[PDB]
RNA sequence: UACUAAGUGGAAAAGGAUGUGAAAGUGCUAAAACAGCAAGGAUGUUGGCUUAGAAGCAGCCAUCGUUUAAAGAGUGCGUAA
């Protein structure tokens, strides 16, 4: 009953650069790549966690972040599964990769290589509310 | 209930009763249930 | 301790006349520390925010939030109907406020939920102002 | 069921009214012109089962203690009788001996005046 | 013969004990009260102040009017009122 990246609705991506349309995460040629997590890792770098949801993210040169609208230079990609870290280069939409290292990146980001359009996403999550004191020392 | 050696009917249900020939209060309020008046 | 000293007003009274000297700056230090002693002596009050709380609690909490809202000393003067809820329009402190979700969660197994709007700031209560003044 | 001391234009606050078994504003039509000839003071409302409840509504007379404050042209006196203030006058004494005469278990007006004057000792005016 | 059911006799204190039988003053009922209940037990009134509507009852009080067999802003409970 759980089908394919192309059967489910899609969700909608508002891209904050000026392009909040409706717009779909099937399987097709343009690539968009979200940082939908991070993690610290002093020694190999840090781990962050991506979801592509459409096309194929390319590695070994410069990647473009269309949020900090600059390309980076990225040295090598990952995928920590539950396992295992494998060091890979690309996933296909639908699935989940990592980059290991890239120690510029936010939770809505869009890295891209064939310029789809934009979907910074930060209005679907809500604030912590309720506040609790902290002194300095 | 609790040892005591006077029974007082702090509370109106307080009921003086002797139970195995333990002088006791029997009341509603088990607050103020006692023994050994 | 440096809180900010707004929506107050300041007025000038009187000042000297002298023919020769008793120069301009001089006055400017003697205003700024009457000032200074004026704002020393005046005995302050403080302003905090007491939030007007819209508490959307499903109705199996509405009165264990009821209760609880008393306890906290709200103006609770009536309850607006929803589908499966009930929202109290009451009024509560911020000293309540610090921990006022996980104590009526932990009173509401945590179904007792919160919705919280700012409140323009008024004046300290009689117990939370003394406490500051120094 | 529950007794409220309602208001004369909107009823909208208190959960006894808005959810008894009745939607509130379909009755809530039906307040704005069945009291709005009973607008004033805080004026009684009950309410009974028709079925739950949908129908069968009627307001009870104002509690004339608060309104006889507003007699005595008063919002809070004391919590006894004290020095005279205010005076219900000669229309407003009659209007309100008849409107409490089919509240009341009475059966003449003086023991509406009596009603009145009873209970015009919790803020301190004198019934005439 | 009056009493006891503690073996009190054959141990006992301040204090506490709706302790047993009997008896001295205080009432109705005997027609059927009283007790429990069939049951009525109400009415302005959420009276106000504070407390949010604590406003029969968070708390205070004028608690007086009335129908009466009865009633109290309630013995209270229930209560956001």
């Amino acid at each position: 009953f759980l089908p394919s990246p192309v059967d489910v609705p899609q969700a909608k991506a508002y891209g904050e650069d000026g392009n909040e349309v409706l717009i779909s995460a099937s399987d097709d040629a343009p690539f968009v790549g979200l940082a939908f997590k991070v993690a610290t890792d002093p020694f190999v770098g840090r781990l962050t966690f991506v979801r592509v949801y459409s096309g194929v993210l390319k590695s070994g040169s410069y990647v473009k972040n269309v949020r900090k609208n600059k390309k980076e230079r990225v040295s090598r990609l990952v995928k920590m599964h539950a396992q295992n870290r494998n060091e890979i280069e690309e996933i296909r939409a639908g699935d989940i990769c990592a980059i290991i290292g890239l120690k510029d990146t936010t939770t809505g980001e869009t890295l891209v290589d064939d310029k789809i359009d934009v979907q910074l996403e930060a209005m679907q999550f809500a604030q912590p509310v309720i506040s609790l004191a902290v002194e300095p020392k | 209930m609790k040892v005591r050696a006077s029974v007082k009917p702090i509370c109106k249900d307080c009921k003086i009763i002797k139970r195995h020939q333990i002088v006791r209060v029997i009341c509603k309020t088990q607050k103020h249930k006692q023994r050994q008046g | 301790a440096g809180y900010p000293m707004i929506d107050i007003k300041a007025t000038l009274f009187d000042g000297s006349f002298h023919e020769v000297d008793s120069s301009e700056m001089a006055f400017k230090i003697a205003a700024s520390l009457a000032l200074k002693e004026a704002g020393k002596v005046c005995s302050p009050v403080l302003l905090e925010p007491i939030m007007a709380i819209e508490v959307t609690v499903p109705e199996q909490y509405f009165g264990d939030t009821m209760g609880d809202i008393s306890s906290r000393r709200g103006l609770i003067e009536g309850t607006e109907q929803r589908d499966n809820v009930q929202v109290i329009k009451a009024k509560v402190p911020l000293k309540e406020m610090f921990g006022y979700a996980t104590d009526l969660r932990s009173f509401s197994q945590g179904r007792g939920n919160y919705v919280m709007q700012f409140s323009h700031y008024a004046e300290t209560p009689k117990s939370v102002v003394n406490e500051i003044i120094a | 069921i529950a007794k409220i001391n309602l208001l004369g234009g909107q009823a909208k606050p208190g959960p006894a009214l808005a959810s008894v078994g009745i939607n509130m504003g379909e009755f809530t039509k039906q307040f704005n012109e069945k009291t709005k000839d009973k607008q004033g003071e805080m004026i009684p409302c009950v309410i009974t089962a028709y079925n739950d409840k949908s129908f069968d509504f009627i307001l009870k007379t104002t509690p004339v203690s608060i309104l006889l404050k507003q007699a005595a042209k008063l919002e809070k006196g004391a919590k006894n009788a004290k020095t005279i203030v205010g005076k219900i006058t000669m229309a407003k004494a009659k209007e309100i001996a008849q409107y409490k005469l089919v509240d009341l278990n009475a059966n003449t007006v003086e023991a509406a005046l009596k009603m009145v004057l009873g209970t015009a000792k919790q803020m301190g005016i004198e019934v005439i």
